[PDB]
């Protein structure tokens, strides 16, 4: 999963 | 909050600038605190160089209590290129922080050359002097030599600031030598100086020119003229023969001139009366002096009857009223007869509910014709504050067109109003006044300095100071928090919790009082009487209660303050119970205690959160407004119990929330409205005039029912 | 009785004068701005006994001399009810004509409620003439027909010429008075 802050 | 933090790190990474780092440190402070103070101190050790950055760092150090000053001082020394913009920033930033003490320090850097800025520096030495008797002489001497450095002075404002550092004997020599035409400010000071210095030959000459050649007609100046005259030897006749015209000022001066030459007063007193009995000012003027026996010895003119009755101090005046009950003259004027009717009503007030209700009918009756009589309106509000008729005061208040600064001096008339959403909105709007006036006075102080108006700057400064933390400001916040939590609405609740958390230093200090307890007494003698039921200490305690409810780190400090205040409180029996309940409830929920301490405090809450105990909140006179005022406070307490059981859930809190479920039905069975209706229905009035009692009875009954029931439905 | 300069803190004690129905209570901004920009044209009358405020004059200077419109304006006069009918408001308005700063201007301006009987009597005796009727000047609703006059909200702009029209029927709207 990547993450929100991106 | 947390998305702001990730945003700030993004920014700091990109910079990898100063203003962003500061903002991040501030967030870390909010989230947390020592971490942030370290970060800020680290940032201060690095040479702050940007204006906005340096401004934010100074505000951070003011928040956490001498490092804010040292942010700007560093920047000023290390980059003198910008020293003026840095100083002006510091100045504006200091006015907004109500930090008036630092002014001299800013002005010193900013002077080390503009002439206006020298004036600022000098003026600031006066402002310091208006606080430390050990350094008085040095400050006075410093500002004095600053102003001598600027001679010749160019205007009366410069001259004014010079006088701030001069003795009375220096002031007279300076002003006698001024080439510029003096303003009124300085003329008064010149005369003050000459009177204090017994320079009477000079005084008499100066006043003669003003009064006679200039036809100034100033009573204060007239008094200095006859005083200077006797001292330089002139006789009664030489002065009196110069007093021809029958102006109001000269007529009264003849009395003052008789007094000064120990001559007999009666002829001058009778001459004034015969010339001014047709004017409403007559009584206030002659009441200044010791009027002779014989003059009290002594119609087609109402104002003459008014005066004469006031001279004889006549308490019953209803005869005159039916002669002149009909409003005549200009629409917007008042009926002078009601100077006497109001006198009779105030003398008849005896704080018993029947007398209150009777005098309400009378006041309402007189306002039917004297639509704009403000004193009747204020007294009518005062009588309504004695009962549970809580929704009847706001209409009178708004009809007076109370607005802006008047709220600060008069909003206490609304002390007993009911917690309706309509009133909440009115209260929020009063708060809007405080917000806007806060900004306007700050900008007016800045601009007063940018122009050269030292004549009025101390007034501006003190005006701001007196509004920063007044009981009227805090009562407004207490009210908004109370009504907000009583209803279900929270549109502004979070805003004002933030005000408390941001201003704890103010909240726990002594509040300034600018309230007007004088205006309803204008042209009467202030006897002891009924009062609007204010409770300033409770206002503080309430704000402390909410401050503690929403304390997230450590509630012990605020609770010591709370306990110190309640311990000296002077409360009634129920108010004492109520803040002990708050004490025990707050400490259970907001402080770490061991299982035994907790059970102890819980059992006190358990013992007394019962109607049989809280029944003591009900006054013996059921028609007293203490009833709803206490009820309101009980409702607010219960809401705070329920809020805390959510914020800090526990089995104990669950038992208290259950304990308070039956209160509503139980107090409803005390039949508080019915009993009040029964008392009113059994009152016999013989009013001193023909008035319809029934509509006031019907209005009062309906207002009592509506207000009590709304509180009872809130339990 | 005695006249003293106005200072901002006097607002805290002006209620007996400013609760009168024809006396407006302005923003802190407004009072202070006058004290900043025309400090000698804001002054008060005090009582004999305690220095109780009897009334005040709040005035300004405004306008372009090239446009013949450089004048002194009265934004507020009022006398405490106890001290009326004894020359006091006249003393306040005439003392204004005496100041050098006012003498420098061409005329004295003021608005008065059409329904305000005593204010009109005051300026009539002082030598003021009705220069124009300002339509809705004191009213909330901003209106476009100058002929929809309304005595409860309209104003008479009064002028008195100083040493340096002939209709009460010129209807003008508030936003055409610019200076
Ligand atoms: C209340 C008010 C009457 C006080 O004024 P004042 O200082 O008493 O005025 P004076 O007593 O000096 O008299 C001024 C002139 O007006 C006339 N006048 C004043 N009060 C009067 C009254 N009640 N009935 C009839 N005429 C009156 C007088 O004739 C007098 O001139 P004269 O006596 O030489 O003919 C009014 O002028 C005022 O100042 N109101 C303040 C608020 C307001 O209504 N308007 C604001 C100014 S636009």
């Amino acid at each position: 999963m990547d993450s929100e802050v991106a | 909050y947390t998305y702001a933090q990730s945003l700030i790190t993004k920014k700091l990474a990109k910079s990898p600038l100063f203003y962003h780092v500061l903002q991040n440190e501030i967030h870390l402070k909010s989230g947390q605190e020592l971490a942030i103070k370290k970060n800020l101190e680290l940032l201060n050790r690095y040479p702050n160089d940007p204006l906005t950055i340096e401004k934010l760092s100074d505000f951070f150090s003011k928040m956490e209590m001498k490092e804010s000053s040292l942010v700007y001082e560093n920047a000023i020394k290390k980059y003198p290129v910008s020293t003026e913009t840095l100083c002006l920033s510091w100045f504006d930033n200091s006015i907004e922080k109500y930090d008036f003490k630092v002014f001299n320090r800013i002005f010193m850097y900013l002077n080390k050359k503009s002439r206006l800025h020298t004036l600022w520096y000098a003026f600031s030495f006066h402002l310091l002097l208006q606080e430390e008797t050990d350094k008085a002489s040095l400050y006075n001497s410093l500002g004095k030599k600053l102003m001598e450095g600027l001679q010749p002075f160019e205007n009366t404002q410069e001259i004014y600031v010079y006088t701030l550092f001069l003795s009375s004997k220096e002031i007279e020599q300076v002003l006698s030598g001024v080439t510029l035409p003096l303003d009124l400010e300085l003329k008064l000071l010149y005369m003050k100086a000459m009177k204090e210095n017994a320079s009477f030959e000079a005084l008499h000459a100066y006043t003669e020119k003003l009064l006679f050649k200039e036809k100034f007609d100033d009573f204060d100046t007239w008094k200095l003229w006859i005083l200077s005259g006797k001292e330089i030897g002139k006789s009664f006749e030489e002065l009196d023969q110069k007093l021809t015209l029958p102006t109001r000022n000269i007529s009264l001066l003849k009395i003052e001139l008789d007094i000064l030459y120990s001559r007999n007063i009666e002829t001058s007193v009778e001459n004034y009366y015969q010339k001014f009995n047709t004017k409403l000012c007559c009584y206030a003027d002659l009441s200044q002096y010791e009027l002779p026996t014989s003059f009290i010895g002594s119609e087609e003119n109402l104002i003459t009857v008014v005066n004469n009755r006031k001279f004889v101090n006549q308490t019953d005046n209803w005869d005159v009223y039916e002669r002149f009950s009909t409003k005549e003259g200009a629409e917007y004027d008042s009926n002078p007869v009601n100077e006497l009717t109001l006198r009779t009503i105030v003398s008849d007030l005896d704080s018993s509910p029947q007398n209150t209700i009777k005098n309400i009918v009378l006041l309402k009756h007189l306002l039917e014709q004297d639509k704009y009589n403000y004193k009747l309106k204020l007294w009518l509000m005062k009588l309504y504050s004695q009962l549970n008729t809580n929704d009847l005061i706001f209409p009178i208040y708004n009809g007076l067109k109370i607005r802006m600064t008047q709220h600060e001096t008069l909003n206490y008339y609304l002390t007993t109003t009911n917690p309706s959403k309509i009133n909440l909105d009115a209260w929020v709007d009063i708060y809007r006044f405080y917000l806007t006036s806060k900004q306007e006075i700050k900008e007016s102080i800045i601009q007063g300095f940018d122009n050269g108006v030292f004549n009025k700057l101390e007034g501006f400064i003190n005006f701001s100071k007196r509004m920063q933390n007044s009981i009227s400001l805090n009562f407004t916040v207490a009210k908004i928090l109370q009504i907000s939590t009583i209803l279900g609405t929270d549109g502004y609740l979070n805003y004002f919790i933030h005000y408390l958390k941001t201003n704890e230093a103010l909240i726990v200090s002594d509040y300034t009082d600018n309230r007007d307890f004088k205006s309803e007494w204008n042209g009467l003698e202030k006897i002891d009487c009924i009062d609007v039921p204010v409770n300033d200490v409770a206002t503080k305690l309430k704000l402390l209660v909410y401050s503690i409810v929403f304390e997230d780190q450590d509630a012990s400090r605020l609770l010591k303050v709370f306990n110190k205040i309640t311990s000296n409180a002077k409360f009634s029996v129920f108010d004492n119970l109520l803040y002990k309940l708050y004490f025990n409830l707050l400490k259970i929920t907001k402080t770490k205690l061991n299982p035994q301490e907790t059970q102890s405090l819980y059992n006190y809450l358990q013992k007394n959160l019962k109607t049989d105990k809280l029944k003591i909140l009900i006054p013996e006179n059921l028609l007293s407004g203490e009833l709803t005022q206490n009820l309101t406070n009980l409702v607010e307490f219960i809401k705070i119990v329920k809020l805390l059981a959510k914020r800090h859930p526990s089995s104990y809190m669950n038992q208290l929330v259950n304990l308070v479920k039956p209160f509503g039905k139980e107090f409803k069975n005390l039949k508080l409205v019915q009993r009040q209706h029964e008392i009113i229905d059994s009152m016999d009035f013989e009013p001193p005039i023909s008035v319809d009692i029934s509509q006031t009875k019907l209005e009062i009954k309906s207002s009592i029912e509506d207000c009590v029931v709304a509180l009872l439905n809130s339990l | 009785t005695s006249i003293k300069p106005f200072q901002m803190e006097d607002l805290f004690e002006l209620n007996p004068v400013n609760l009168d129905p024809l006396t407006e209570n302005f923003n802190v901004s407004f009072y202070s701005q006058y004290l900043i920009e025309w400090p000698q044209l804001f002054y008060k009358s005090v009582e004999t006994p305690n220095g109780q405020a009897s009334g005040y004059m709040m005035a300004k200077t405004e306008g372009q001399l090239s446009k013949k419109e450089w004048h002194t304006h009265i934004t507020a006069v009022t006398v405490l009810d106890q001290y009326r009918r004894i020359g006091l408001a006249s003393k306040l308005c005439l003392e204004l004509e005496n100041l050098t700063q006012v003498k420098d201007t061409l005329f004295i301006d003021l608005f008065v409620k059409v329904t305000n009987t005593l204010g009109r009597i005051l300026y009539e005796k002082l030598g003021y003439s009705v220069f124009r009727r300002v339509v809705g000047y004191y009213g909330r609703e901003i209106q476009k027909d100058r002929n929809k006059i309304d005595d409860s909200v309209d104003a008479f702009d009064m002028r008195k010429l100083l040493p340096r029209e002939n209709g009460e029927k010129v209807y003008v709207l508030p936003n055409e008075i610019v200076f």
